[PDB]
């Protein structure tokens, strides 16, 4: 993607740049269509991560875990 | 170090600086000893710079107790209800003075680890980046290897 | 015993106050908590060092991700940008290509464009007009 | 890039002398200029002290030249009065 | 393969090779270091011209470090700082 | 002079023209002035900026806060034109110096919020079986700024 | 062994080639020089050691003025691969006293009297 | 712009899937392209905590 517009200024300090944004055209769109260890194996392959991540951790892990995390934004 | 201590990010008490500047302290409870030896430097302040402080910011209400509960101590109380307490003991008068002056200029929000030097409510202006901003389309938008 | 250490817990606890989250008898114990915690105050110290020097190498990655996407690479992009007289510094230029996309594809054309320039400069050496937007500001 | 700006006269840090580090930073609202900073401070005091040894080197120099001059002429003047009676 | 004693160090010691940076690094060394010879090879006075163009000064540097050196006393001492040690139980009356 | 169609007779990077000042310097100023226009008639929305301020440059836009690590030696509340803005852009269009704007041109202005210290951050030196263990306590003045405004002139 | 260094005169003498490639001419030398570390002083003996720190050059990449007179070119040519020297060319004359705190030093060498930051 | 909180995140933060040819190319190239694609280090949004990476079928 590219179309933008440059443009020094007179005096020649400064550099002007445009750029509108480019709006999807209509001809370019599609309309709308209208166990536990097996249960490891289909969410490993649901999401293509792998096991490892599924298996519970100790207490010791569930209680250092931050609860009332800081939010921004 | 920072893995032990916790940490907030950077924000303001109330929108502090869109409108109006509020002072955020609210309140300074000094405590000086009349004989005493700890609060020499405390009943200088009194005597010669607590007047010239209540006076340079009248947003702020100043309680000066004598015989004291525990020491020579002031006990800062900010708008949002935070108390800190800080220890003028053995303190000479100017270093009681900018002590003072430190306690008039911040917020009550802890001294904690602060994350960001920055805090944007709207960070993007011509908005924030997705996969599909630099992509560009296709004829009746379809993707590799369709028939139709 | 005339006069002995009535004090120590206070010792004792300030060490052990930054121990607390450890994992083991480092936690508890005051010699293993002694050696643990000097190690991390020390590990602090020069995290800072490496802190600054792993956030420049992010902020060179997202750059070079966000050039790569325009077709430019990253020395050309930095190395002309340099050359319009442009004295942005990285964490600026990782943060626009982030947040700011088009603001990112103007610096990105602008580098192309003083990239083009050069090379037509150079390649035609002698007695040419030099390019626009390769023109030199100067400061005396 | 750094070694571009030296073709150019620029300095090769842009963060060494130019107007990223030698413009005040910050200006009150009414207009009033701030009180300097003390990084410009510090930098006009090393110039000053270049500046006054370039002239106390080059005034050296001068006199030390300017005497040379004298003690050869002067030499000259007295075997030349050494050349009568 | 093993070294027998240590890598750099020793009869038979690791082998190191010149890339192609290093060359050109030690080339922008002995530009700089040439062109230096340039500006030491253009003397501006000779040793007979500048035989004691720097004489006074030279002296005074070191009258002034003589005299700093040579003043090295005792500092004064003040009735006030004794009482005003005094001053440490002042009270309320 | 004349190569035949070849492998290695072409560049492989394609052949680009660049256009001749005339007509490229006529393009430019029509877009300085369709631009001038854009910020005179008030086509903006709300303005982002790099600035430089202490030593370190910042994306700065309305409303906002940044935390500075030194005193400013400025009382809490007075406002502060900032000087060295060095990009400020829009929704539309930017506006990059070489390497500032012009004071004429762009005002950001910034409120002092806060004036306060850093954590109590740990300095610990320690080699081993020297017997060399340092640890010092440091805390860093700090005061946090509110950009207030980020406007702009029609002076192009 | 490893003993201090006599450098031949055949090589502090310019050709007329060089006189080409730098800008430096026989007649009329320059006044002084800009004497600049760019190396360090560690893993050199002591002796270049010695006159790195007495001909002002502690700091790594500082300008530090010198005589052109071949007292200071004797130390100069002992640490001639620790430096870089520059003639320090003069476009206006030598600051007088009230154009003098506002000087500047360019890198090319020149020694301006008229610092500005605006454009022209 | 303009989206709401988790929208936009959502399409800050979703993996795409890149069809890759590998008819007379050499593996390694094919392997600098994937890699690339999969660490998510070919997005401006990288981080090396955040995982994410996206989805490369090379054919």
């Amino acid at each position: 993607n590219c179309n933008v517009e440059l443009a020094l200024t007179s005096d020649g300090r400064t550099i002007v740049c445009y750029h509108p944004s480019v709006d999807i055209p209509y001809e370019h769109t599609k309309p709308i269509p209208r166990e536990e260890g097996p249960m490891i194996e289909q969410l490993s392959k649901m999401f293509f991560t792998t096991k490892h991540r599924w298996y519970p951790h100790g207490r010791y892990h569930r209680c250092r875990k931050n609860l009332n995390p800081p939010k921004d934004r | 170090t920072a893995r032990g201590t916790p940490s907030r990010f950077l924000a303001s008490v109330l929108h502090n600086g869109l409108g109006r500047y509020v002072q955020q302290l609210q309140r300074l409870s000094f405590s000086v000893s009349r004989d005493g030896a700890s609060s020499r430097g405390a009943r200088e302040f009194v005597e010669r710079e607590v007047i010239d402080f209540a006076r340079r910011n009248p947003g702020v209400v100043i309680y000066v107790n004598s015989r004291p509960c525990c020491v020579p101590r002031v006990v800062a109380e900010y708008l949002n209800g935070a108390v800190r307490e800080e220890s003028i003991h053995c303190k000479s008068v100017e270093e009681i003075s900018t002590l003072v002056q430190k306690l008039a200029d911040q917020s009550g929000l802890d001294v904690i680890r602060i994350r960001k030097p920055f805090h944007t409510d709207n960070p993007s202006i011509q908005g924030q980046w997705h996969p599909f901003t630099n992509k560009p389309t296709t004829f009746r938008g379809l993707r590799p290897r369709e028939v139709q | 015993l005339r006069n002995r250490v009535t004090d120590r817990y206070f010792r004792i606890q300030e060490v052990l106050k930054h121990a607390r989250h450890f994992r083991g008898r480092k936690n508890r114990c005051y010699r293993l908590a002694v050696r643990t915690v000097i190690r991390a105050f020390v590990k602090c110290t020069k995290a800072r060092y490496l802190k600054k020097k792993n956030m420049r190498t992010l902020w060179i990655n997202r750059i070079t991700a966000a050039s790569q996407e325009h077709g430019l690479k990253y020395p050309a992009l930095i190395g002309n940008l340099v050359k319009c007289q442009v004295e942005l510094n990285r964490k600026v230029l990782a943060d626009l290509a982030i947040y700011e996309p088009k603001t990112f594809k103007s610096l990105a054309a602008l580098a192309s464009r003083r990239r083009h320039e050069g090379f037509a400069a150079a390649l035609g050496d002698g007695k040419e007009p030099e390019g626009i937007f390769s023109r030199v500001v100067q400061y005396h | 890039g750094g070694q571009w700006r030296l073709q150019q006269g620029l300095a090769a840090n842009p963060s060494g002398y130019g107007p990223l580090t030698e413009l005040p930073d910050w200006s009150y609202a009414d207009g009033r200029p701030a009180p300097p900073m003390k990084g410009q401070l510090r930098r006009k005091a090393e110039r000053e002290t270049f500046a006054r040894r370039v002239v106390l080197l080059s005034q050296e120099m001068d006199a030390g030249l300017q005497a040379w001059q004298l003690r050869q002429q002067k030499l000259q003047e007295e075997q030349r009065k050494q050349e009568n009676a | 393969g093993r070294i027998p004693g240590r890598q750099w160090i020793g009869k038979h010691r690791r082998p190191r090779f010149v890339s192609l940076r290093a060359k050109q690094n030690m080339i922008r060394r002995l530009e700089i270091e040439a062109e230096n010879h340039y500006w030491l090879s253009m003397p501006y006075m000779t040793r007979e011209q500048e035989r004691g163009h720097a004489a006074v000064r030279r002296r005074e540097a070191f009258e002034a470090i003589k005299a700093a050196a040579t003043s090295k006393f005792p500092p004064h001492r003040f009735i006030a700082d004794q009482l005003d040690h005094l001053n440490v139980t002042k009270k309320w009356s | 002079g004349y190569v035949p169609k070849t492998s290695l007779s072409s560049p492989p990077w394609p052949e680009v023209v660049l256009p001749d000042p005339v007509e490229e310097t006529r393009h430019h100023a029509e877009v300085v002035k369709k631009v001038n226009e854009m910020i005179v008639t008030g086509q903006y929305g709300r303005l982002f900026a790099v600035v430089h301020f202490a030593s370190r440059q910042w994306k700065v836009t309305s409303e906002d806060l940044i935390l500075i690590g030194n005193e400013l030696d400025l009382a809490c509340g007075e406002r502060i034109r900032l000087e060295k803005v060095l990009l400020v852009g829009a929704d539309n269009f930017t506006l990059l110096g070489k390497p500032l704007l012009g004071k004429d041109l762009v005002r950001v202005e910034a409120t002092v919020i806060e004036k306060t210290e850093s954590w109590p951050r740990i300095i610990m030196r320690f080699r081993k079986r020297k017997n060399f263990k340092k640890k010092r306590i440091v805390t860093t003045p700090q005061t946090v700024l509110r950009i207030n405004s980020i406007e702009i002139a029609p002076c192009l | 062994k490893f003993t201090r260094s006599r450098i031949p005169e055949k090589v502090f003498q310019a050709s007329p080639e060089d006189h080409e490639k730098y800008g430096g001419d026989p007649q009329n030398p320059h006044k002084l020089h800009i004497v600049t570390r760019i190396k360090s002083t560690r893993r050199r003996p002591y002796w270049e050691k010695d006159i790195i720190k007495m001909l002002g050059l502690e700091k790594a990449h500082t300008p530090q003025v010198h005589k052109n007179i071949p007292s200071v070119n004797a130390k100069l040519k002992v640490v001639k691969h620790l430096i870089r020297i520059k003639p320090l060319k003069l476009p206006q004359g030598l600051p007088a006293e009230e154009n003098m705190s506002n000087t500047c030093l360019k890198s090319t060498g020149e020694l301006v009297v008229q610092w500005h930051l605006k454009p022209v | 712009s303009s989206f709401s909180r988790a929208p936009q995140q959502w399409a800050t933060f979703a993996r795409i899937w890149y069809l890759l040819d590998g008819k007379m190319q050499p593996p390694g190239k094919l392997a600098a392209m994937a890699s690339i694609r999969l660490q998510g280090l070919h997005k401006p949004v990288y981080h090396a905590l955040s995982d994410c990476g996206d989805h490369v079928v090379i054919m």
